[PDB]
């Protein structure tokens, strides 16, 4: 038999002790008169809280001084995009256009056609890098890692069309990049 | 008649929630207006209506707990729906919804049937 | 990594120049073991001292006096 | 919770008539305020042409015959009115309201690619 | 639980030697970290350099080659369907009962029966003439009792605790913390 | 006074092959689903004249009514001590233009009194008002300001119904399906005029409409059947 | 909140997709869902500070979210917009050593939170700015629809976490903090009390963490593994299908709501049987925060509107979705 | 093993709980230090 | 229905005199035998006929001044379509779909 | 080099960790400034929507000169995952002039230093004065 019959439920009931006592009046307070006004008159507190601030007065600061030195970064970090190579040479896309088709924001435009040699390849691709919100889906959706990004973040540019990067601009970073690249391949390979 | 019972005080003690103090009279109050509900029920909805009898279900039960359990915590474990207090603005709370319950008529048929295509999303009915 | 002591140390183990110039464009007196340089120039440079704190333990030292990319 | 100033309750008429006096008395309340729209807006125009275009614009519905329709146009007039009076717009809106501006031949528009 | 926990065993930068003596000397509270990590424990192998060579996980009933057919764990299509019950319905449930409970005669006289709520059936009329026993077992519950509206977390329960026991402020300050019960 | 583990080199579980169990992930709900149908039921038999129709979906209980039926409902679902939904979350809408209104109000009730939700479902077209609850739920002020907004809906008996997200002087309604995703105009900084200035739209790149290689295929079944079996017909026995 | 706000999408697209989160899956999110809980309150509470005058607790607390922001960094690759949490589980699974940081930063964190409470909690310039600003009342605050702190602290013991668990909160056992007052000073308490509850749950899904899948073992709505895609012919299919075409979602609708940070956010999706949800509605806890803010800041001082909006934790990408 | 997992015997507890013990001498002591240096400086300009 | 209620949708004007729309239900593709997306009535507007799509000078992308290029509404229903359409004061003109003519197949036809 | 805080969205949130101790941007002379008579960098770090143009363009022209924008992010840069939308500007160069757009959503905090100084290499090779003596 449940507590339908009152209208009432399980969660409805308060747990004991709900209801609150009778608030202390002025002649239940432990404190005597003069204790609670030398803490006030002489800002215990206050000066407790200087004393803390002071303590970290004598303590190592966190500052970095960048650009002499640099924060963390991991292998999965998101940076400037960039197209591989494969060690023989041969451009690593096959034009397929998935990562044109993941991309949130629409940031890759791809033109693709057989190669002059019967090849599967690209010869106009654009990241409109002002658009792209770096968020590694294009990397994921690879399938032949061509394109990923390297953990470049200092490449802010004068003009608005410095950040519209062309297959040969691509391209110029994945040789630029190609050791940095490896370097969180090998790292991160076993997780993907 | 004029009876007039105080809903919710404006001074006293507090009750662990903002804005709901302690009443000064919790059982006699909550004895009032359970049988004023049970009373103006009957004046005005029908007795066909399911929801007279789920009223009268529980504002009866209601009202026999109280009697029978002069200690307030006794009332609220047994009632179990929160604070004394708060069971008064449930009682007040189900007194008014039976002014309008009568006038809605809503215990008739239903006015306004939907459409044939409305209950309807991307083809299937619901 | 504050203390003058640690500013100390590492003015000695650097020389006048080397910290001279720490002192213009690094703001920090700092000495560390030499790891390699890179193809535009840098050196750099890792840290053994027990106190420095934790993501200040490699650094660079550009080619360029006045200035730093 | 308190309404803002010179906000107004949104009820659906069902009177045809009721709403014309509705209607007419918002035109004066756009006319009263036209001098204060010019001075609060800086606007470029004499007041004369702020009251000139108000008219033209209730107009343009005058002749709505079905009911439902009638409703929501007053209610989005008196939005209208609301945000203006209480400087929410932006000079920026105002003056492109009333800066605002006969067709090419067929062979001009054939000559620059028509539409 | 949560006590306060000696400054050395923390994984933070911590003096040694006189200045250890002349931070605790000083400190209003000795056991309170710097907050400046363990240069020798925090991060050491970062995360590029590391030893473990990752593993594909895979649990047997849905990665296995044997005993593993897909249409045993293909969930996204069992999904409920989407069923609304209309006034007719309910009257056609309330009159006629339930499939477990059933109040229909066999044969050709209850397919006449089911007919009967196989078009529109307005609930208001049916409530009207029904057995209020009905009501009582199939529309209300326990004798006629409202239908509380139900609970999303059965064990949704609290209780009052204190500061030897939760360990936050004391009971001046003016909040309570509440435990599961 | 120990010196600190190395954590990276204290002992860890070794695991063989790991099991799972696979189980239908809306069995759990199986004992929401009845007290939902029931408590469903119950409102819909207090007030036939409102409710004219209830669902139930896993642990989500909705109630369909009429626009004229809304404020009976809230009312009765904020004041019923059997159900106290004092608190409003939301207000919305959906566009849906097949039907005839395409507009479909939802509401969701809380009930942090027995630890429930319920939604409410009401219709409404873009020329019909629906009522205001305000007077009821004060946090409605703007969710009813929002849905105007983007779907134009009238909300009769609304103290301040006015623009809450658009610009001042937005021409249309965003969410309404017949608005273009970039709208209609843009703005940019004139320097004859010293201010910025609308004019109408044109992208440098037009929007690339991938939707259109959609699947050919159906891809989801036609569902399964979790009805409790107190809340289907009988169905009559054949006869000796 | 970036990890809580990718969770409440989530749980409410899984719960129309009728699949659910393997353990390990659940455990991350749970980890992830009090970082993110501990990295929102050293925004909130600490900018709050800021306002009413406190500059240095701001400064203290933001190198523990650059700590924090590390852990974000080395499990999705990104400080701060991580698409980590995803329909079906995480992206990635953790990686090696990441436990063993997270637990290094919590033996030290409690630290960070009392010279956080030192300067604050029983400043009488703190409580003289707060102590009776900003007074809300249980019958208001359930009538606004207020939630999260600024419902706990008007009395009401309510919390989402407890009235529908998700994502291995059920395992974990932690308390809730209840106001009395519904004033600026008990939020301010609530808050720094959540701190510690979350350092409590932290390190829990520290120990209790299982070994398995962090994502469904179901390839028709997860990417497969690479090395699993460039080796076996379903896997491909199933990996372009899923970047290009996406995956379908049964038809229907759903309200799914978390304990967000900042109180109550959900999601009211729509689904109609295709790759795209239909309608996606945000009920943004601070959206529903600002509307009270003329209900409560009637009868108050310039200075002190400045702590009512703090107390309210209005960031504005919430309110104006 | 083949993933980040906590070791075999768990992780040692960590601190949670509020830690502010409280420093310094009793309200009086203090007051009677004030009352000592006042009467001592009233003492020293009474004297010059 | 019957109501002008294009006079509150806000739309600009050109929809209504300048543009032409189309109810049409999507056809089947020759590539692929399925068979789902010619089950739901689709609208769509007409291109310009200049400025639907021009070449951008510096990056080659598809510039466009046509807001409605990448709209496409659904429905269930054939009246919905048009209801919708006279609703808005839409200037449209309908494609009726083909519809297969029914041939039996017979596996034992290849010799009879 | 005193900004002026103009941060926006989530772009600000990475503005207000370069001001952190880790990065401490006031070691460098960097003072965000709430006032743009203070101020002579504007940094825009955040969505620029159609209803906040018209405000930042008069936020921009009270500004005394010498003055520097930044533009932080994708959204400010042109538009980012909001481009195709009905309320936001595709970037904020279409309404003041930026002279440095930093890449990223949001940059990193080392990034946006780098757009600083960047932008700081660029003042250091202004001719202000020697332009009188030669080009006038
Ligand atoms: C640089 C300038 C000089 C700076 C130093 C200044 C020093 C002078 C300070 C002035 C006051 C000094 C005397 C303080 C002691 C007298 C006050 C006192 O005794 O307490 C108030 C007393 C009430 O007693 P109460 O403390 O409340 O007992 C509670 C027990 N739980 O109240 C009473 O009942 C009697 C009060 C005493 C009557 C005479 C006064
Ligand atoms: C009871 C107070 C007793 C006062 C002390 C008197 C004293 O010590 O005398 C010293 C001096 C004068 O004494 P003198 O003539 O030099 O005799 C030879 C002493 N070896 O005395 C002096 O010259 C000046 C003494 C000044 C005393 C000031 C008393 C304290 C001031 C009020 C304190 C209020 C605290 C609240
Ligand atoms: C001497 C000259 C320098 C200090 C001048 C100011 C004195 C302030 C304390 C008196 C007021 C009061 O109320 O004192 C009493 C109070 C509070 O005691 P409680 O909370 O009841 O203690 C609890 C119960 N016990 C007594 C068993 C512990 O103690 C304090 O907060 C002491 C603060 C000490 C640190 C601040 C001093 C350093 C500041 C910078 C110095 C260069
Ligand atoms: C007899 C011995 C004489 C000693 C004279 C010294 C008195 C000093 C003031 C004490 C009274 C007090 O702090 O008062 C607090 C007042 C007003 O508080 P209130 O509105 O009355 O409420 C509280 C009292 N109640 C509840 C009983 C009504 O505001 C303040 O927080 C002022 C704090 C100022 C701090 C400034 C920084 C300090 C810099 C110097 C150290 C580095
Ligand atoms: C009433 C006012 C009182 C005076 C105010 C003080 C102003 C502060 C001074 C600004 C300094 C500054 O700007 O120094 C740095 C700048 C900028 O260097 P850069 O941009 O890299 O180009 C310069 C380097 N090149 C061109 C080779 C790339 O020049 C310098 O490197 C100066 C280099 C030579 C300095 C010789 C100094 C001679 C001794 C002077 C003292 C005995
Ligand atoms: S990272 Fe994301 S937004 Fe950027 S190009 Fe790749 S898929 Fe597009
Ligand atoms: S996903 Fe890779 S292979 Fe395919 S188009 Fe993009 S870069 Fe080329
Ligand atoms: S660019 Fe990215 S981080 Fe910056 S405001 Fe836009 S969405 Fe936020």
């Amino acid at each position: 038999p449940t507590l339908a019959l009152t209208s009432g439920s399980i969660q409805g009931t308060h747990p004991e002790g709900f209801r609150l006592p009778r608030p202390k009046t002025w002649e239940e307070s432990s404190e005597s008169a003069l204790s609670k006004a030398t803490k006030w008159y002489l800002l215990s507190e206050i000066f407790r809280g200087l004393y803390i601030t002071l303590e970290m007065y004598f303590r190592a600061p966190y500052t970095i001084y960048y650009p002499f030195e640099k924060g963390p970064v991991s292998p999965r970090f998101r940076g400037e995009h960039a197209l591989r190579r494969y060690p023989s040479g041969e451009e690593r896309c096959i034009a397929c256009k998935l990562c044109e088709a993941v991309c949130p924001a629409q940031a890759i435009t791809i033109e693709a056609e057989e190669r002059i040699d019967g090849s599967r390849r690209t010869y106009k691709y654009d990241i409109d890098m002002t658009k792209c919100i770096y968020c590694g889906y294009c990397q994921e959706s690879c399938p032949v890692d061509a394109i990923v990004e390297t953990p470049n973040v200092e490449y802010a540019t004068e003009t608005r069309e410095e950040l519209l990067y062309n297959k040969e601009k691509l391209l110029a970073n994945g040789d630029k990049w190609e050791q940095e690249i490896q370097y969180a391949l090998d790292a991160d390979a076993p997780y993907r | 008649q004029a009876q007039e019972i105080l809903i919710k005080a404006n001074k006293g003690n507090p009750t662990g929630l903002t804005g709901l103090f302690q009443h000064p009279s919790p059982r006699p109050t909550l004895i009032t207006l359970y049988k004023a509900t049970l009373k103006n029920l009957e004046e005005k909805i029908p007795k066909e209506s399911v929801y007279r009898t789920a009223v009268e279900a529980f504002t009866k039960e209601r009202l026999s707990i109280v009697e029978n359990n002069e200690i307030i915590e006794d009332i609220e474990k047994k009632i179990g729906s929160g604070l004394v207090e708060e069971l008064i603005v449930q009682a007040n709370e189900e007194y008014d919804l039976i002014d309008k319950m009568a006038e809605w008529k809503a215990w008739e048929e239903l006015e306004e049937k939907p459409l044939d295509d409305q209950w309807t999303y991307f083809g299937k009915k619901l | 990594s504050s203390s003058i002591q640690r500013t100390l140390r590492n003015l000695w183990k650097n020389g006048f120049k080397k910290s001279f110039k720490q002192l213009q464009g690094y703001n920090d007196i700092k000495s560390g073991r030499l790891v390699g340089t890179d193809s535009f120039g840098n050196k750099f440079y890792e840290v053994d001292d027990p106190v420095e704190i934790h993501m200040r333990t490699r650094f660079v030292e550009y080619t360029g006096f006045w200035r730093q990319d | 919770t308190n309404p803002t100033a010179f906000a107004q309750t949104t009820r659906y008429v069902k009177d045809s008539t009721e709403m014309r006096t509705l209607v007419l008395n918002l035109y004066r309340r756009y006319l009263r305020h036209s001098r204060g729209f010019v001075n609060n807006y800086n606007l470029d125009i004499p007041a004369s042409q702020v009251r000139t275009k108000i008219r033209q614009e209730f107009e343009r519905q005058r002749f709505v015959k079905d009911l439902p329709l009638k409703n929501v146009l007053y209610m989005k007039a008196q939005m209208e009115f609301q945000e203006l009076v209480n400087f929410w717009k932006q000079q920026c809106h105002v003056m492109q309201y009333f800066e605002s501006i006969k067709g090419d031949s067929f062979v001009q528009k054939f000559l620059k690619g028509a539409q | 639980s949560g006590g306060p926990v000696p400054v050395f065993k923390k994984y933070t930068t911590g003096s040694k030697g006189i200045w250890e003596k002349i931070r605790q000397l000083l400190t209003l509270v000795p056991n309170r970290s710097t907050g400046n990590p363990l240069v020798k424990n925090y991060r050491v192998p970062p995360p590029g350099s590391q030893t473990l060579k990752y593993k594909d996980p895979v649990t047997i009933p849905a990665g296995d080659i044997v005993k593993n057919q897909y249409y045993d764990r293909d969930h996204r299509r069992n999904y409920p369907r989407l069923v609304a019950f209309d006034q007719t319905k309910v009257s056609g449930l309330l009159t006629l009962g339930s499939a477990q409970n059933p109040r229909i005669s066999v044969g050709e006289k209850g397919q006449k029966e089911l007919a009967v709520f196989d078009q529109s059936v307005s609930l208001s009329s049916t409530l009207a003439t029904i057995d209020p026993k009905v009501v009582k077992s199939e529309l209300l519950a326990e004798g006629g009792s409202p239908v509380v509206a139900p609970s999303l977390n059965k064990k949704m329960k609290f209780r009052l605790t204190e500061e030897s026991e939760h360990g936050m402020y004391p009971e001046d300050y003016p909040i309570r913390i509440f435990a599961q019960n | 006074e120990e010196p600190l583990p190395v954590l990276r080199d204290l002992p860890r579980p070794e695991y063989g092959e790991l099991h799972a169990p696979v189980y239908n992930p809306a069995e759990k709900y199986k004992e929401q689903i009845e007290e939902l149908h029931k408590f469903g039921r119950y409102i819909m038999g207090c007030l036939p004249k409102f409710v004219q129709q209830f669902s139930v979906w896993k642990d989500e209980l909705v109630i369909y009514v009429a626009p004229s039926a809304l404020t009976q409902v809230a009312t009765f679902l904020k004041d019923h001590t059997s159900a106290q939904f004092k608190a409003c979350m939301d207000v919305t809408a959906a566009d849906y233009p097949t039907r005839t209104n395409r507009f479909d109000v939802v509401y969701n009730l809380l009930s942090v009194r027995h630890n429930s939700r319920i939604r409410i479902k009401t219709y409404a077209s873009e020329v019909s008002p629906v009522p205001s609850v305000v007077p009821l739920f004060q946090g409605a002020n703007w969710f009813e300001r929002e849905t105007y907004d983007l779907f134009g809906i009238f909300f009769e008996g609304h103290p301040d119904l006015r623009r809450i997200m658009t610009d001042y002087g937005f021409q249309g309604h965003p969410l309404r399906k017949d608005f273009p995703t970039t709208g209609y105009t843009e703005v940019r900084y004139d320097a004859e005029k010293r201010r910025v200035v609308y004019e109408p739209l044109e992208l440098t790149q037009a929007w690339r409409n991938f939707t259109v290689g959609s699947s050919v295929w159906e891809q989801v079944g036609d569902g399964k059947d979790f009805t409790p079996e107190s809340f289907k017909l009988p169905t009559p026995a054949p006869d000796p | 909140s970036m990890m809580t706000n990718e969770q409440v999408f989530s749980l409410a697209v899984e719960k129309l997709l009728n699949l659910e989160v393997p353990e390990r899956g659940q455990y991350i999110r749970t980890l992830f869902g009090e970082i993110t809980r501990v990295l929102n309150h050293l925004m909130s509470v600490l900018s709050h500070a800021m306002d009413v005058g406190a500059l240095t607790p701001f400064l203290w607390g933001f190198e523990e979210r650059e700590k924090l922001m590390e852990f974000y960094e080395r499990v999705s690759g990104a400080r701060l917009h991580s698409a980590y949490v995803r329909p079906g589980g995480v992206s990635q699974d953790l990686p090696a050593g990441l436990l063993d940081d997270i637990y290094m930063w919590a033996t030290q964190f409690g630290d960070r939170l009392d010279e956080t409470e030192e300067l604050l909690t029983d400043s009488r310039i703190w409580k003289q700015r707060t102590i009776g600003i900003g007074e809300v009342t249980a019958e208001d605050a359930l009538n606004y629809g207020l939630s999260g702190v600024m419902l706990r602290g008007s009395g009401v013991p309510f919390d989402i976490r407890k009235s529908q668990p998700y994502d291995a909160y059920d395992k974990v056992d932690f308390d809730i903090a209840v106001g009395t007052k519904g004033d600026c000073y008990d939020r301010y308490l609530i808050r720094m009390t959540e701190f510690r509850q979350s350092l409590r749950i932290i390190e829990q899904c520290c120990n209790q963490m299982p070994p398995g899948p962090v994502k469904v073992e179901d390839f028709k709505v997860a990417p497969p593994p690479r090395a699993l895609m460039k080796e076996d012919m379903e896997a491909l299919i199933h990996h372009f299908l899923l970047y290009t075409k996406g995956y379908a979602v049964p038809a229907g609708e759903t309200y799914t709501a978390i304990e967000a940070p900042k109180g109550e956010m959900a999601v009211y999706v729509v689904s109609d049987g295709s790759e795209r949800p239909y309608r996606c509605k945000i009920r943004a806890p601070g959206f529903a925060h600002l509307g009270a803010f003329d209900h409560i800041a009637r009868g108050h001082f310039l200075p002190d509107a400045v702590a009512i909006i703090g107390t309210m934790d209005l960031v504005f990408g919430e309110v104006d979705r | 093993a083949t993933q980040d997992l906590p070791p075999i015997s768990g992780y040692a507890p960590i601190q949670w709980k509020r830690n502010l013990p409280s420093r310094g001498f009793r309200p009086v002591i203090w007051f009677l230090g004030l009352c000592t240096a006042t009467g001592y400086g009233f003492y020293q300009i009474s004297l010059a | 229905t019957d109501l002008a209620k294009e006079l509150v949708s806000g739309a600009p004007k050109e929809l209504i005199t300048e543009r032409v729309a189309r109810i049409y239900q999507e056809a089947k593709a020759a590539t692929q035998s399925g068979q789902h997306n010619t089950e739901t009535w689709k609208i769509d507007w007409d291109i310009l006929n200049k400025g639907n799509r021009w070449e951008n000078d510096l990056m080659g992308y598809q510039s466009s001044s046509d807001y409605m290029q990448g709209t496409i509404l659904k429905f269930d229903t054939r009246e919905g379509a048009i209801r919708f359409a006279k609703g808005q004061g839409w200037d449209y003109y309908i494609q009726e779909p083909k519809v297969r003519r029914f041939v039996k197949k017979d596996y034992s036809a290849n010799f009879y | 080099f005193w900004p002026m805080t103009f941060g926006l969205a989530c772009c600000a949130v990475e503005m207000m960790h370069v001001s952190a101790p880790r990065y401490d941007q006031d070691r460098l002379g960097i003072i965000f400034r709430a006032s743009p008579r203070q101020s002579d960098i504007m940094i825009v770090a955040g969505t620029v929507t159609n209803k906040m143009a018209p405000a930042l363009r008069q936020v921009y022209d009270q500004m005394p000169y010498p003055r520097w924008v930044i533009s932080m992010g994708s959204c400010a840069n042109g538009g980012g995952y909001y481009h195709y939308s009905y309320s936001v500007v595709r970037g904020v160069d279409r309404i003041v002039p930026v002279d440095i757009y930093v890449p990223g959503c949001p940059p990193t905090s080392e990034a946006l230093m780098y757009g600083v100084f960047q932008l700081q290499k660029k003042m250091m090779d202004g001719q202000t004065h020697r332009m009188w003596y030669r080009s006038y």
